[PDB]
Protein backbone atom coordinates (compact mmCIF):
# COMPACT_ATOMS: atom_id res chain seq x y z
CA UNK A 1 0.00 0.00 0.00
CA UNK A 2 3.02 2.34 0.30
CA UNK A 3 3.38 2.72 -3.13
CA UNK A 4 -0.63 2.63 -3.53
CA UNK A 5 -0.87 5.50 -1.35
CA UNK A 6 1.24 7.88 -4.41
CA UNK A 7 0.34 6.04 -7.36
CA UNK A 8 -3.19 7.49 -7.75
CA UNK A 9 -4.91 11.00 -6.42
CA UNK A 10 -7.90 9.01 -4.52
CA UNK A 11 -9.30 10.49 -1.30
CA UNK A 12 -7.34 9.34 1.45
CA UNK A 13 -9.92 7.40 3.80
CA UNK A 14 -13.20 8.84 3.87
CA UNK A 15 -14.39 5.90 5.34
CA UNK A 16 -15.21 3.89 8.31
CA UNK A 17 -13.17 0.86 9.41
CA UNK A 18 -9.34 -0.62 9.31
CA UNK A 19 -6.95 1.42 10.68
CA UNK A 20 -5.49 3.55 7.50
CA UNK A 21 -1.74 4.23 9.40
CA UNK A 22 -1.33 0.78 10.61
CA UNK A 23 -2.43 -1.08 7.26
CA UNK A 24 1.10 -2.62 6.80
CA UNK A 25 0.75 -5.10 9.70
CA UNK A 26 -2.49 -6.28 8.42
CA UNK A 27 -2.49 -10.24 6.34
CA UNK A 28 -6.37 -10.21 5.43
CA UNK A 29 -8.12 -12.68 3.44
CA UNK A 30 -10.34 -12.61 0.61
CA UNK A 31 -10.60 -9.51 -1.20
CA UNK A 32 -13.25 -9.03 -3.64
CA UNK A 33 -12.03 -6.01 -5.99
CA UNK A 34 -14.75 -4.64 -7.75
CA UNK A 35 -14.66 -1.43 -9.93
CA UNK A 36 -16.99 0.55 -11.34
CA UNK A 37 -17.74 4.13 -12.10
CA UNK A 38 -20.97 6.07 -10.56
CA UNK A 39 -22.37 10.12 -11.27
CA UNK A 40 -22.23 13.05 -9.21
CA UNK A 41 -22.96 12.91 -5.25
CA UNK A 42 -23.60 8.70 -5.38
CA UNK A 43 -20.44 8.12 -3.17
CA UNK A 44 -21.97 8.84 -0.32
CA UNK A 45 -24.68 5.71 -1.16
CA UNK A 46 -21.71 3.36 -1.25
CA UNK A 47 -21.89 2.86 2.88
CA UNK A 48 -22.40 0.11 4.95
CA UNK A 49 -26.51 0.41 6.17
CA UNK B 1 -17.25 -36.75 -29.13
CA UNK B 2 -19.00 -39.28 -27.16
CA UNK B 3 -21.21 -42.35 -27.31
CA UNK B 4 -24.45 -42.73 -25.93
CA UNK B 5 -25.63 -46.05 -23.77
CA UNK B 6 -28.66 -47.67 -24.06
CA UNK B 7 -27.82 -50.69 -22.36
CA UNK B 8 -29.06 -49.16 -19.16
CA UNK B 9 -31.30 -51.36 -17.14
CA UNK B 10 -34.12 -49.40 -15.03
CA UNK B 11 -34.07 -49.54 -11.35
CA UNK B 12 -35.18 -47.11 -8.98
CA UNK B 13 -32.58 -46.16 -6.43
CA UNK B 14 -32.73 -47.60 -3.38
CA UNK B 15 -32.14 -46.39 0.40
CA UNK B 16 -29.77 -47.53 3.89
CA UNK B 17 -28.57 -45.93 6.66
CA UNK B 18 -26.49 -43.42 7.79
CA UNK B 19 -25.57 -44.80 11.29
CA UNK B 20 -22.65 -42.68 12.05
CA UNK B 21 -21.35 -41.46 8.77
CA UNK B 22 -20.88 -37.42 8.00
CA UNK B 23 -18.96 -35.87 10.27
CA UNK B 24 -15.71 -34.13 9.72
CA UNK B 25 -13.35 -31.24 11.52
CA UNK B 26 -15.23 -27.38 11.12
CA UNK B 27 -11.83 -25.74 11.30
CA UNK B 28 -8.63 -26.63 11.46
CA UNK B 29 -7.73 -25.48 15.13
CA UNK B 30 -6.22 -28.17 17.71
CA UNK B 31 -8.24 -28.43 20.58
CA UNK B 32 -7.15 -31.46 22.40
CA UNK B 33 -9.51 -33.14 25.27
CA UNK B 34 -11.96 -30.97 25.46
CA UNK B 35 -15.81 -30.44 24.01
CA UNK B 36 -16.26 -28.05 21.53
CA UNK B 37 -20.24 -27.23 19.92
CA UNK B 38 -19.87 -25.55 16.18
CA UNK B 39 -22.30 -24.27 13.78
CA UNK B 40 -21.69 -25.36 10.30
CA UNK B 41 -22.77 -27.83 7.71
CA UNK B 42 -23.53 -31.55 8.94
CA UNK B 43 -24.99 -34.54 7.50
CA UNK B 44 -27.85 -35.52 9.93
CA UNK B 45 -27.34 -38.93 12.21
CA UNK B 46 -29.60 -41.78 11.30
CA UNK B 47 -30.35 -39.53 7.78
CA UNK B 48 -32.17 -41.32 4.50
CA UNK B 49 -28.95 -41.77 1.88
CA UNK B 50 -29.30 -43.39 -1.63
CA UNK C 1 -15.11 -19.89 29.26
CA UNK C 2 -16.54 -15.99 29.58
CA UNK C 3 -13.21 -14.89 28.40
CA UNK C 4 -14.24 -16.39 24.66
CA UNK C 5 -17.19 -13.55 24.64
CA UNK C 6 -17.39 -11.16 22.37
CA UNK C 7 -19.50 -8.72 23.95
CA UNK C 8 -21.11 -7.31 20.77
CA UNK C 9 -17.07 -6.69 19.17
CA UNK C 10 -15.55 -7.95 16.33
CA UNK C 11 -12.79 -10.23 18.19
CA UNK C 12 -12.65 -11.64 21.71
CA UNK C 13 -8.69 -10.72 22.10
CA UNK C 14 -7.62 -6.64 22.72
CA UNK C 15 -4.30 -7.49 20.78
CA UNK C 16 -5.86 -7.67 17.60
CA UNK C 17 -8.81 -4.88 18.44
CA UNK C 18 -5.91 -2.60 19.22
CA UNK C 19 -3.84 -3.73 16.20
CA UNK C 20 -7.01 -3.95 13.58
CA UNK C 21 -8.91 -0.65 15.15
CA UNK C 22 -8.83 3.23 15.20
CA UNK C 23 -7.79 4.23 18.89
CA UNK C 24 -10.89 6.73 19.27
CA UNK C 25 -13.11 4.04 18.58
CA UNK C 26 -10.65 1.10 19.87
CA UNK C 27 -11.17 2.80 23.64
CA UNK C 28 -14.95 2.90 23.20
CA UNK C 29 -15.02 -1.01 22.30
CA UNK C 30 -12.16 -1.70 25.01
CA UNK C 31 -14.30 0.36 27.52
CA UNK C 32 -17.33 -1.82 26.22
CA UNK C 33 -15.21 -4.86 27.28
CA UNK C 34 -13.94 -4.26 30.70
CA UNK C 35 -16.88 -3.10 31.88
CA UNK C 36 -18.80 -6.49 30.02
CA UNK C 37 -15.95 -8.64 32.19
CA UNK C 38 -16.20 -6.22 35.13
CA UNK C 39 -19.74 -7.74 35.01
CA UNK C 40 -19.43 -10.74 34.95
CA UNK C 41 -16.65 -10.66 37.85
CA UNK C 42 -19.01 -8.92 39.68
CA UNK C 43 -21.58 -11.62 39.40
CA UNK C 44 -18.87 -14.20 39.91
CA UNK C 45 -18.49 -12.34 43.10
CA UNK C 46 -21.86 -12.16 44.19
CA UNK C 47 -22.18 -16.39 43.62
CA UNK C 48 -18.85 -17.15 45.41
CA UNK C 49 -20.45 -14.47 48.69
CA UNK D 1 -11.98 -3.80 -0.68
CA UNK D 2 -13.27 -5.96 1.64
CA UNK D 3 -11.25 -7.16 4.80
CA UNK D 4 -12.77 -10.07 6.32
CA UNK D 5 -10.70 -11.91 8.43
CA UNK D 6 -10.81 -15.97 8.45
CA UNK D 7 -9.36 -18.66 10.14
CA UNK D 8 -7.73 -19.94 7.20
CA UNK D 9 -4.20 -19.08 6.83
CA UNK D 10 -3.08 -15.49 4.86
CA UNK D 11 -1.83 -16.00 1.13
CA UNK D 12 -0.95 -12.25 1.98
CA UNK D 13 1.24 -9.82 4.54
CA UNK D 14 3.22 -7.40 5.02
CA UNK D 15 6.94 -6.95 4.53
CA UNK D 16 8.29 -7.44 7.69
CA UNK D 17 10.57 -10.55 7.88
CA UNK D 18 13.33 -10.33 10.18
CA UNK D 19 14.77 -11.84 13.04
CA UNK D 20 14.93 -15.24 14.34
CA UNK D 21 12.88 -17.61 16.59
CA UNK D 22 14.50 -17.17 20.29
CA UNK D 23 13.90 -20.26 22.95
CA UNK D 24 12.98 -20.58 26.66
CA UNK D 25 13.20 -16.37 26.74
CA UNK D 26 9.58 -14.82 27.79
CA UNK D 27 9.55 -12.49 24.93
CA UNK D 28 6.88 -10.52 22.93
CA UNK D 29 6.08 -11.56 19.39
CA UNK D 30 3.13 -10.64 16.83
CA UNK D 31 2.66 -13.83 14.72
CA UNK D 32 0.36 -13.42 12.03
CA UNK D 33 -1.27 -10.28 13.12
CA UNK D 34 -1.72 -12.12 16.96
CA UNK D 35 0.46 -9.97 19.43
CA UNK D 36 1.77 -11.75 22.54
CA UNK D 37 4.12 -12.42 24.92
CA UNK D 38 5.57 -15.58 26.10
CA UNK D 39 8.72 -18.35 26.46
CA UNK D 40 8.64 -20.44 22.95
CA UNK D 41 9.64 -23.98 23.70
CA UNK D 42 8.71 -27.41 22.38
CA UNK D 43 6.07 -29.79 22.83
CA UNK D 44 5.13 -33.72 22.04
CA UNK D 45 1.66 -32.70 20.60
CA UNK D 46 1.37 -34.10 16.59
CA UNK D 47 0.07 -31.41 14.16
CA UNK D 48 -1.94 -32.42 11.38
CA UNK D 49 -0.35 -30.78 8.04
CA UNK D 50 -4.02 -28.64 7.57
CA UNK D 51 -3.75 -27.46 11.14
CA UNK D 52 -1.94 -24.35 11.63
CA UNK D 53 -2.43 -22.90 15.48
CA UNK D 54 -4.59 -24.57 18.43
CA UNK D 55 -6.72 -22.72 20.79
CA UNK D 56 -7.79 -23.77 24.89
CA UNK D 57 -10.71 -23.80 26.37
CA UNK D 58 -10.91 -20.34 26.95
CA UNK D 59 -9.95 -19.71 23.49
CA UNK D 60 -6.53 -18.28 23.58
CA UNK D 61 -3.73 -19.15 21.13
CA UNK D 62 -1.75 -21.61 22.71
CA UNK D 63 -0.13 -23.18 18.95
CA UNK D 64 1.21 -21.62 15.77
CA UNK D 65 3.17 -22.90 12.38
CA UNK D 66 5.94 -21.35 12.10
CA UNK D 67 6.62 -20.42 8.13
CA UNK D 68 9.14 -22.39 6.73
CA UNK D 69 10.52 -23.91 9.95
CA UNK D 70 7.70 -26.16 10.71
CA UNK D 71 7.96 -26.69 14.56
CA UNK D 72 5.39 -25.95 17.19
CA UNK D 73 6.74 -23.21 19.29
CA UNK D 74 3.80 -22.75 21.62
CA UNK D 75 2.37 -19.24 21.90
CA UNK D 76 2.56 -17.30 25.43
CA UNK D 77 2.87 -20.27 27.83
CA UNK D 78 4.92 -17.79 30.53
CA UNK D 79 4.57 -18.33 33.85
CA UNK D 80 3.71 -15.49 36.35
CA UNK D 81 3.33 -14.95 40.05
CA UNK D 82 2.21 -12.77 42.97
CA UNK D 83 3.93 -11.12 45.80
CA UNK D 84 2.87 -11.18 49.78
CA UNK D 85 4.35 -8.74 52.55
CA UNK D 86 4.56 -10.74 55.78
CA UNK D 87 5.57 -7.59 58.85
CA UNK D 88 4.26 -7.05 62.43
CA UNK D 89 2.95 -3.79 63.39
CA UNK D 90 4.98 -0.72 63.48
CA UNK D 91 5.52 -0.34 66.63
CA UNK D 92 7.28 -3.24 67.67
CA UNK D 93 9.53 -3.04 64.26
CA UNK D 94 9.38 -2.41 60.32
CA UNK D 95 11.37 -5.79 58.55
CA UNK D 96 9.94 -7.21 56.46
CA UNK D 97 9.25 -10.72 54.12
CA UNK D 98 8.78 -11.27 50.93
CA UNK D 99 6.29 -14.09 49.39
CA UNK D 100 5.34 -15.51 46.14
C1 LIG E 1 -36.08 -43.21 2.94
O1 LIG E 1 -36.98 -42.76 1.91
C2 LIG E 1 -37.74 -43.83 1.31
C3 LIG E 1 -38.56 -43.21 0.20
O2 LIG E 1 -38.26 -41.83 0.04
C4 LIG E 1 -38.59 -44.53 2.36
O3 LIG E 1 -39.26 -45.64 1.76
C5 LIG E 1 -37.71 -45.02 3.51
O4 LIG E 1 -38.53 -45.56 4.55
C6 LIG E 1 -36.88 -43.87 4.06
N1 LIG E 1 -36.00 -44.35 5.13
C7 LIG E 1 -35.77 -43.66 6.25
C8 LIG E 1 -34.84 -44.30 7.23
O5 LIG E 1 -36.30 -42.57 6.46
Amino acid sequence: YSVLYNLAPFFTFKCYGVSPTKLNDLCFTNVYADSFVIRGDEVRQIAPG
Amino acid sequence: QCVNLTTRTQLPPAYTNSFTRGVYYPDKVFRSSVLHSTQDLFLPFFSNVT
Amino acid sequence: KQLSSKFGAISSVLNDIFSRLDPPEAEVQIDRLITGRLQSLQTYVTQQL
Amino acid sequence: LSFELLHAPATVCGPKKSTNLVKNKCVNFNFNGLKGTGVLTESNKKFLPFQQFGRDIADTTDAVRDPQTLEILDITPCSFGGVSVITPGTNTSNQVAVLY
